């Protein structure tokens, strides 16, 4: 038992990780087959940042202006295309560890582990969720764009998340690996702010049955609510309105630990009208929401 | 801005 | 810009871990050069009349498919050593080390010899950890990574009534007053790792959070007297020194931080957050905030 904030084991994608030079400018990529993922950024011309006209930028460029580092070893780029915001360099190597893999595009509520890397080399890896505002709560300083966040619930590593930039509250954005930004921002410097976040309710309820499960009482209720009553709370508060999808999701949770969905959500409403009291949950004094139902089912799993 | 494109410059 | 609970990069660690299979018990072994340690539990009161009696082929390590063949066999404390015919090719450069109380480490959950999770824990002041682990998750292990050396301090062994964990390091000491045994043990009283909150205060600083920041300083005995009234672990000038990087790079001297803290715990948070924490967080070391903050790297 137990319950923590576990992140995927990262290294099917350390073995990924390479360097990419262009010009003054450095960041991360992903080497998987003969193909490197990068952030287009890498091309911008270190001054012209606010409005890079990206189209303009890559065909001015030679395969040898590009300067790939794994290791020691130098990669010759043969080939160079422009997916949305990601840059695809061919190489002439194929990847020995590239692991099975496949390309996912997520939706705000799910969770992915994030490996931090700058030069092409990892420093730590932790788990992020998607946030309602399509903004993730990252760890990330100048060098880290071309992190990558991933999960690997079984030999697959879905890649979800490429990093490439920070917004002024300190919160990130970044790209699917086919190049579309999660939410409304550019890979642009122009100001951008990210809306107002809002708590995924969902994941609230699902970390509440993890509590339960773990041996946790003190916070529940003999009361129910309606889905919408809930709703009209939730809203008060910020937080993400509940679904009959959201509902279904927690269902086996609701079995394992036989307390219905509605009557955890009323353990929520209490939580949220009257408080915390001082006392802690799972080792947490805040709700937390950063844990989705499929999380915990694989961290409680007996 | 304070929005950045989180490469590395030299 | 940002502050997480972040892990070490654990792929030198995933290519060392095998299962090992003995009778009808599996769980997890660390397979480095040509010996795989786990621990001695596998083999079920009285290890070494049980271990005399079985032979290399009693033990079943398998390295995904692949078969390793045992030659040898030996008991060190509580760990169990089986000498291979292969020495690992993936052995990472590493060292066995003991860290402690207060230290964090980075802990590889395994099951059927196959990494499942990845998560960073600190050693309690009471020499239990606060770990996630299911059962067969006995033999995961723990470590640190200094520049390119993996330092293995941590191998798990079992849950405590109170559900918190407990385990050795990779000599078969145990941490902490503990034996493997099926029966109950209680842990002792658990206290706050104060040079660690400290640490995470320089964190939230270095992240803009600095709404706790006051005017005073204390000294070392007079934080001392308040903090071991709320169970908090003393301050020694060795915990203030190791803090001297953040001090200088923050321009908040150790015991200017000391008196924030010091009202923080007879004040309260007042409702506030630190870092998005409503509680004082514990589980960061002064060098986890510098790697963190600062992005250093591994290889
Ligand atoms: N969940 C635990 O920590 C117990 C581990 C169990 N004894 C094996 O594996
Ligand atoms: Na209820
Ligand atoms: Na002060």
């Amino acid at each position: 038992s137990g319950f923590r904030k576990m992140a995927f084991p990262s290294g099917k994608v350390e073995g990924c990780m390479v360097q990419v030079t262009c010009g003054t400018t450095t960041l991360n990529g992903l080497w998987l087959d003969d193909v490197v993922y990068c952030p287009r950024a890498v091309i911008c011309t270190s001054e012209d940042m606010l409005n890079p006209n990206y189209e303009d930028l890559l065909i001015r460029k030679s395969n040898h202006n590009f300067l790939v580092q794994a290791g020691n070893v130098q990669l010759r780029v043969i080939g160079h295309s422009m997916q949305n915001c990601v840059l695809k360099l061919k190489v002439d190597t194929a990847n020995p560890k590239t692991p099975k893999y496949k390309f996912v595009r997520i939706q705000p509520g799910q969770t992915f582990s994030v490996l931090a890397c700058y030069n092409g080399s990892p420093s730590g890896v932790y788990q992020c969720a998607m946030r309602p505002n399509f903004t993730i709560k990252g760890s990330f300083l100048n060098g880290s764009a071309g992190s990558v966040g991933f999960n690997i619930d079984y030999d697959c590593v879905s890649f979800c998340y490429m990093h490439h930039m920070e917004l002024p509250t300190g919160v990130h954005a970044g790209t699917d690996l086919e190049g579309n930004f999660y939410g409304p921002f550019v890979d642009r410097q122009t100001a951008q702010a990210a809306g107002t976040d809002t708590t995924i309710t969902v994941n609230v309820l699902a970390w509440l049955y993890a509590a339960v499960i773990n041996g946790d009482r003190w916070f529940l209720n003999r009361f129910t609510t309606t889905l919408n009553d809930f709703n009209l709370v939730a809203m008060k508060y910020n937080y993400e309105p509940l679904t009959q999808d959201h509902v279904d999701i927690l269902g086996p949770l609701s079995a394992q630990t036989g307390i219905a969905v509605l009557d955890m959500c009323a353990s929520l409403k209490e939580l949220l009208q009257n408080g915390m009291n001082g006392r802690t949950i799972l080792g947490s004094a805040l709700l937390e929401d950063e844990f989705t139902p499929f999380d915990v089912v694989r961290q409680c799993s007996g | 801005t304070f929005t950045r494109l989180q490469s590395l410059e030299n």
